[PDB]
């Protein structure tokens, strides 16, 4: 992750400084889509039908 | 860049070629805490 | 690396503009057999 954020154009003192909020933000956005679970996610949608 | 036992070297991306270390397939990077610091063969 | 008729330049890649060699538009690389041993007007 760190690679590939430098490779977005992130320079390397932020994610030197800023490692604890980049995973949490990481970690609850993975975590956000299991409540998701519903007819909003066209994904399921497009299962479904 | 890769060990060897006959210090470091380099290898290409697509095959095991062991050849010594230059400029021409290095570039220079800011520092990061996961590198490894050598004081004793340093590299041209 | 492009002749001229008035000695090597340089030129683009999608337009015939003959042009002096400078440092911002070649790379250093390895030799090769193929390549041109000048030894009379070094580029800069
Ligand atoms: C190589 O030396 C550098 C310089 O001291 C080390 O970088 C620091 O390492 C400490 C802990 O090892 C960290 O708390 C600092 O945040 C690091 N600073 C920077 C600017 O990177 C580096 O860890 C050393 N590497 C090895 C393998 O010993
Ligand atoms: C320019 O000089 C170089 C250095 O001798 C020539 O490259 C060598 O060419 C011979 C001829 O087959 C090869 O056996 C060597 O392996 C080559 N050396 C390297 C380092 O590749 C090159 O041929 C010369 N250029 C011209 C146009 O004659």
């Amino acid at each position: 992750i760190f690679y590939r954020l430098n490779g977005v154009g992130i320079t390397q003192q932020v994610l030197s400084e800023n490692q604890k909020l980049i995973a949490n933000k990481f970690n609850q956005a993975l975590g956000a889509m299991q409540t998701g679970f519903t007819t909003t996610n066209e994904a399921f949608q497009k299962v479904q039908d | 860049f890769i060990k060897t036992n006959n210090e470091w070297s380099y290898t290409g991306s697509s095959f095991y070629a062991p050849e010594p270390i230059t400029s021409l397939n290095t570039k220079y990077v800011a520092p990061q805490v996961t590198y490894q610091n050598i004081s004793t063969n340093l590299p041209p």
